[PDB]
């Protein structure tokens, strides 16, 4: 029932920082987590990190621990059980190996063991 | 092993009980009536569909005279009447001496001193300085205290008087009386079954049917009709002491009109325009009357005397010629029509072969009072405000109120006169089929089972 | 009285005598174009829809 | 198919005992519509209860109904049968109350004429019912004073 | 033989605990006679309740009584003891409340002076009573989430 | 630590089911202070209830609250769950009501949106709930007619 819209794609030369925006709707943005994952061209795709829109606690892979800054905009209420929000993703040092497809996803359940597990994905974006 | 008691909660058991019923108005909001109608606008709406659950095999004893639902409804009607009269204008200062003279009845009408022309030397405030106004009064409302044509309104030395608000309407609307949960209303649906006795055919309802509070004295109006044969109700003793209740299967029609074209006059009495009165009539002077088809009334009276010798059980001389009166409410068919209170000579209906015949439709002369003492015990009387224009209402006559003149003369005497019985008898006439009971849902019975284990 | 018609807004004044049980209309600078049939009409709008009966 | 409210009042005691929930419901769904006050919330505020004592009088009738419910639930409570509609007890059936056998009672009699036949000894049975529990109270009393 | 309503108020706690049904009855047989309104049905209609606010005032007193009953039955309900007059719980007895041994409590003290000695910690005990159930709620919660 | 009255209204159904006692208490501790009439006993007698129908009107509001409590306790009673806050039944779950799995229901949904999703079939479920018991009534009926 929810939807995850992603920002427009753009190519920037290595060395500079960038920002991806993932806009939400069709659910309660503070209920489910937000995951960011990359599909590497030539190798296996790797999970990058997740952050809670409500708790604000963030946990990243050690492969992107000191290279990624996540931020979650405060949700905007729509219905009695639907809100809209914005999730932002950032990289500090750019390189040629950073080229690949990127996706933003939401959580499956609110509690339990499969809380932060990606469930609903965005359309994706392409890089340098 | 042995036999053990076991508790049952919710068994179909009831006992005769009197409980507090409440009102319910049909869910129309009565928007087409322009004010409140017996102040029953503010009353819980009926369910869109009522649930009537038939009770197979059930036979219950009914007593319409011991039902008390009648006494409850009676007090409810009385209190509603008072609640609607309380805020209205009381005519305490209007009991000043009136100088009145007689005015001629017309040469087409029975020369009577009726509709008296009265002038008022009464002052309302200092501003008025004893203004002289004139009003039209029916003869019954006024009495000649002192000669030289000096008059006062009747009752004024006995009690106060209050004027019915012009806005409020006296039209009876159907009211469903409902019992609270844990109580129930039992409805006998046998059409021919007399009012009291064991009813083989019983249904249960949360609320009764729509009962119209028709104010009447001699004949019942706008009620419900018994199916198949007409019904005749007396108490067990039946010997000149009760009041005979009659419920017809076919309704007779009665049209009552007041041809006089009344108007309005003498508005302000109190601070601001507070009181309505009757201007001079416009057009002819005709007295009020009611027609009843002579053919249908002779047929109905015939079927009545057939059922009288039926319930009586013994061939006997049953006459109607005579009629006897106490006060006014028993000599006349008292009732209400459009807000004016009519009192009608019924002697033409209660004679002996009165027809021929002599008229296509029997006509009864009716006089009119604006001062009435229905439920006004000793203290507070009511002035019905005058109605502008000609008045005409059509009424269903569904029932009757009679009284015997039982007399051990070896079946020679036995005369039935139209009593002017109490209004509660009117409620008994429509509550005969209903009854109030309380549910006792706790039954204990042995099924030889024991809760050995505890906890 | 909140509003009148914008065409005749400055020349129309509707008053309301509460206790006198009436309400009045005033129209200044009468012209031959204002020759017409006048009515007074009532209507009830309820933001709540919260009454004993239904209104018109 | 369910005969309706009080439908089995003329049926055998066993048949009514099968539809005791039906009679149990009219204790609640008469009083759910009145406590609702949803159709009462807007009609002339609270059905004009000022200068109308019928309104209070009406209210007192509603009070009597919930008061009667509380009487029956209290009796089920002090007999240790609160949660159940059918409970068995420890009180033995004294034959002086009724001499009828089980088949004649449950397959030949209705609850009405039964309640009429035993209305004489109802208070005595209730006394044994209030008393018998007291032996359970005492067994729990043995477990209390160790 | 039964001492009567509140008869064992000066008896040892064990003796009153044997006749708790007696004290339980005055909650119902005061309120059965008033809800009856059988002796009230005919006397001047409903005891003239028009222009008599004592009638309403009286009615409000009847309301307070059934309201208090509902408070106690609610407490028995949320402690899982609705159907029983004596129930044991899972809450252990903290010694700070009272240091008296069992024999001194049940065979030397009355319920009055006991309730006076423990009125200080009643709220705490109720809190453990509302809390302890919550571990049963949680065991049922384990059975719910499988 | 306990979130407070209605605190877990936005929590998962499992979390609120852990603190249902909290929501249960506001049924009683709103109505304990009003039935108390201790702070009401002396203030101008009974808060001048003569010529003040707001006093009666107020009283009628108190009546509606205890009347609603009696509706819920009646439903728990006729479902044989009077003494317990969590009870399991015999009624099987028809899938047409909701197709969601257990993990998605108890760890992904709140009681509000659940009650909104199932408000359509609540009456049907209650009917099965009033009906299913009737098979227990019938088993007890087999034990009654021997
Ligand atoms: C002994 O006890 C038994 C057991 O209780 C008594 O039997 C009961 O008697 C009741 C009254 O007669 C009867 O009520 C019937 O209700 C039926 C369904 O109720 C709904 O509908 C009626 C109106 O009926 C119309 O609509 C339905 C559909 O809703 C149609 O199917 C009908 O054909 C009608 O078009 C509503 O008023 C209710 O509120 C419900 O919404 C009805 O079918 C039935 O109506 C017929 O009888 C009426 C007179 O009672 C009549 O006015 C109506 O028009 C129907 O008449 C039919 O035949 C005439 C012939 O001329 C025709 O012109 C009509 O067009 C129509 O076809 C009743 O209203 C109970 O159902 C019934 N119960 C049982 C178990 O039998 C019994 O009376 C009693 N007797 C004694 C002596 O003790
Ligand atoms: C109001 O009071 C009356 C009292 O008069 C009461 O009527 C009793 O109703 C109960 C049930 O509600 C009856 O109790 C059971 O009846 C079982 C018999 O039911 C079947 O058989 C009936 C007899 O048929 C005979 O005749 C036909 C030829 O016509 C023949 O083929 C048959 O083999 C048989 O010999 C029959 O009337 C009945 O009704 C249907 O069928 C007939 C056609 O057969 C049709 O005409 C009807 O219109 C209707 O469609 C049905 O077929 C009886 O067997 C049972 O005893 C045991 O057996 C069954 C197994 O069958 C077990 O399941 C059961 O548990 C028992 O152990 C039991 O006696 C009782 O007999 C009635 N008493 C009468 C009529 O006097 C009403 O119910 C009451 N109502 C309320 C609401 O209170
Ligand atoms: C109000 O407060 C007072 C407190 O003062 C309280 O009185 C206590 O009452 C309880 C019971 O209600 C007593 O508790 C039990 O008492 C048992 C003894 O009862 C028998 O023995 C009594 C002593 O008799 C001695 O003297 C005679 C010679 O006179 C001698 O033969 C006997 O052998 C014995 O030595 C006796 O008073 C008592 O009363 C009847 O009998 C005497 C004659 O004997 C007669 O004069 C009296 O008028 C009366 O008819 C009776 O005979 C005691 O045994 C028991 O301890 C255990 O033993 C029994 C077995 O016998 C077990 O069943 C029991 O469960 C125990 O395990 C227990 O102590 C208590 O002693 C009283 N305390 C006093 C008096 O100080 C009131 O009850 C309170 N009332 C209320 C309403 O609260
Ligand atoms: C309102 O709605 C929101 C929905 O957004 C809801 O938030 C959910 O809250 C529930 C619990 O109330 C969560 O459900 C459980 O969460 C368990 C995890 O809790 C721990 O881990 C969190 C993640 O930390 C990661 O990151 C750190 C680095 O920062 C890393 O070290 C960790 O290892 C981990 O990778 C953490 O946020 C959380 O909070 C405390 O700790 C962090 C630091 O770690 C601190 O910053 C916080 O401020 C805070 O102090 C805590 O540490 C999860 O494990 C569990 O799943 C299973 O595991 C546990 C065992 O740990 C089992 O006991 C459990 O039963 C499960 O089987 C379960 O998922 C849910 O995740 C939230 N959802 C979110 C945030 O989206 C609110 O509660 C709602 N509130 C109301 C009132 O309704
Ligand atoms: C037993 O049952 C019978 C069932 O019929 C009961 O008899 C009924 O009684 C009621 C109440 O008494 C009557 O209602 C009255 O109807 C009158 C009919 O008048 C008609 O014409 C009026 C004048 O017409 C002109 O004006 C209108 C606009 O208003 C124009 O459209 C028209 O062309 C003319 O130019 C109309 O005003 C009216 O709408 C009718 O069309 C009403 O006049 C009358 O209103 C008066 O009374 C109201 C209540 O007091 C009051 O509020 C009003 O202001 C007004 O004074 C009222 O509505 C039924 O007509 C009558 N049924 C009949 C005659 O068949 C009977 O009462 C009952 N009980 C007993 C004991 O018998
Ligand atoms: C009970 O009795 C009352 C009397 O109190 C009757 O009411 C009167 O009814 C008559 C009709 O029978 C009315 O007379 C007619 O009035 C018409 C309306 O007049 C008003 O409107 C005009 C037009 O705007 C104004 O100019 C005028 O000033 C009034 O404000 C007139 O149009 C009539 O005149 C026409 O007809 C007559 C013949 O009828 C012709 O001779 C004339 O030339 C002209 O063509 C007529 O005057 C009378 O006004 C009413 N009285 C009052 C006080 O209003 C009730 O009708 C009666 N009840 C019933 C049921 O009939
Ligand atoms: C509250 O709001 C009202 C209207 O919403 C304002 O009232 C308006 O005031 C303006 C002036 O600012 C009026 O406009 C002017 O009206 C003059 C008078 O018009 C009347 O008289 C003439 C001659 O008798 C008639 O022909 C005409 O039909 C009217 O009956 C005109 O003379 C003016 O015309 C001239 O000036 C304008 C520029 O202002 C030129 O463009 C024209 O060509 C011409 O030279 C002008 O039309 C307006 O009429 C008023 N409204 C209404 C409805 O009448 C109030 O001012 C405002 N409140 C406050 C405090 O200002
Ligand atoms: C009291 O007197 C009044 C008269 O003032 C009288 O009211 C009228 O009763 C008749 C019944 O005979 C009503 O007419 C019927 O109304 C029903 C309901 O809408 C219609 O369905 C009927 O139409 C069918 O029946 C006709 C034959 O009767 C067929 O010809 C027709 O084609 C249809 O099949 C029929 O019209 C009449 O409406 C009322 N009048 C008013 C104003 O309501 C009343 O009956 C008397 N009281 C009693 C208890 O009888
Ligand atoms: C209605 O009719 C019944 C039945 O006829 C009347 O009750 C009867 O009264 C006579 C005389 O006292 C007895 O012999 C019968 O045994 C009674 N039968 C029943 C069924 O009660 C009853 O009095 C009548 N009610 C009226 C006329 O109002
Ligand atoms: C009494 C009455 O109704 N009207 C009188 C009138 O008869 C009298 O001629 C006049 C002289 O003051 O005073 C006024
Ligand atoms: C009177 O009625 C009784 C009983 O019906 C009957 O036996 C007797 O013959 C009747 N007598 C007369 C004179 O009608």
């Amino acid at each position: 029932q929810g939807q995850l819209v992603q920002s427009g794609a753009t190519t920037t030369k290595p060395g500079s920082s960038v920002k991806i925006s993932c806009k939400t709707s069709g659910y309660r943005f503070n209920f489910y987590h937000i995951n960011w994952i990359r599909q590497t061209a030539g190798r296996g795709p790797e999970w990058m990190g997740w952050i809670s829109p409500y708790s604000g606690d963030k946990n990243l892979a050690p492969a992107f621990q000191d290279r990624v800054n996540m931020t979650t905009d405060t949700e905007v209420p729509v219905t009695s059980f639907t809100s809209t929000g914005a999730a932002y993703m950032e990289i500090r040092n750019l390189t040629s190996d950073d080229t690949g497809t990127y996706f933003c996803a939401k959580g499956l359940l609110r509690d339990g063991s499969s809380t932060w597990l990606p469930y609903l994905w965005g359309q994706g974006t392409l890089l340098t | 092993e042995n036999l053990w008691v076991t508790v049952y909660y919710g068994v179909p058991v009831w006992k005769d009980a009197e409980t507090t019923l409440f009102c319910a108005s049909d869910a129309k909001a009565y928007e087409t009536k322009k004010h409140n109608v017996w102040a029953t606008h503010c009353c819980v709406p009926t369910d869109p569909n009522p649930q009537e659950i038939h009770l197979e095999n059930v036979t219950e004893e009914f007593n319409m005279w011991k039902n008390n639902m009648v006494e409850q409804m009676h007090e409810d009607i009385i209190s509603l009447w008072d609640q609607s009269l309380k805020p209205c204008v009381k005519l305490t200062p209007l009991c000043v001496t009136l100088q009145c003279t007689n005015v001629t009845n017309n040469i087409t009408d029975d020369m009577r001193g009726e509709l008296k022309n009265c002038s008022f030397n009464m002052t309302t405030e200092l501003r008025d300085k004893k203004q002289k106004v004139y009003s039209l009064f029916y003869r019954l409302d006024v009495v000649q205290i002192n000669s030289n044509k000096e008059y006062r309104l009747i009752n004024c030395n006995t009690s106060a008087i209050t004027q019915a608000c012009p806005k409020v309407s006296f039209e009876p609307i159907p009211i469903h009386y409902c019992a609270p949960a844990g109580f129930a209303i039992l409805k006998c649906k046998d059409k021919k079954f007399n009012g009291t006795g064991p009813c083989p055919n019983v249904s249960t309802v949360q609320c009764t049917h729509g009962i119209k509070p028709v104010v009447s004295t001699q004949l019942l109006l706008n009620g419900s009709l018994a199916e198949e044969e007409v019904i005749i109700r007396s108490e067990n003793i039946t010997n000149n002491a009760k009041n005979i209740l009659v419920q017809l299967n076919t309704p007779v029609q009665i049209n009552c009109t007041r041809p006089n074209n009344n108007t309005v006059k003498s508005i302000r009495i109190g601070p601001g325009q507070w009181f309505y009165y009757t201007g001079d009539i416009i057009g002819d002077i005709r007295q009020a009357h009611c027609n009843v088809s002579k053919a249908t009334w002779n047929e109905t009276l015939g079927k009545v005397v057939k059922q009288l010798r039926k319930h009586f059980g013994n061939n006997t001389i049953i006459r109607f010629a005579n009629s006897s009166g106490g006060d006014l409410e028993v000599t006349t068919h008292s009732f209400n029509c459009g807000g004016e209170f009519f009192y009608c000579n019924t002697s033409g209906l209660f004679n002996s072969t009165w027809i021929s015949g002599s008229n296509d439709s029997i006509t009864l002369p009716c006089r009119i009072k604006q001062i009435i003492n229905m439920w006004q015990r000793i203290g507070q009387a009511m002035y019905a405000p005058p109605i502008q224009g000609v008045i005409r209402c059509v009424s269903n006559i569904t029932g009757l109120i009679l009284t015997r003149d039982g007399g051990s003369t070896n079946s020679t005497t036995e005369t039935f006169r139209p009593g002017g019985g109490d209004m509660r008898d009117n409620w008994r006439s429509e509550l005969y089929k209903y009854k109030v009971v309380k549910i006792e849902p706790l039954g204990v019975a042995p099924t030889r089972c024991k809760r050995r284990v505890v906890g | 009285g909140v509003r009148y018609n914008p065409s005749l807004s400055s020349r129309v004044t509707i008053s309301r005598n509460i206790h006198e049980r009436q309400f009045y209309l005033r129209l200044t600078s009468m012209t031959a174009a204002d020759t017409a049939v006048y009515y007074c009409a009532r209507h009830c709008e309820d933001d709540y829809g919260y009454y004993s009966a239904a209104q018109s | 198919v369910f005969l309706g409210f009080l439908g089995a009042a003329g049926s055998t005691m066993g048949a009514a005992s099968m539809t005791l929930t039906v009679q149990a419901r009219n204790l609640l769904s008469g009083i759910v519509q009145q406590q609702s006050n949803l159709l009462r919330a807007p009609e002339c505020q609270q059905h004009l209860l000022k200068d109308t004592h019928w309104g209070i009088k009406q209210l007192q009738a509603r009070v009597l109904a919930v008061e009667h419910y509380l009487r029956d639930q209290q009796l089920l409570g002090i007999w240790g049968c609160s949660g159940k509609l059918i409970c068995c007890t420890n009180v033995p059936w004294n034959s002086s109350w009724s001499n009828r056998n089980l088949s004649e009672i449950w397959d030949n009699m209705t609850w009405l004429q039964w309640d009429k036949e035993i209305s004489n000894y109802t208070q005595i049975i209730y006394g044994l019912l209030e008393e018998s529990q007291n032996q359970q109270e005492k067994n729990e009393q043995d477990l209390l004073a160790l």
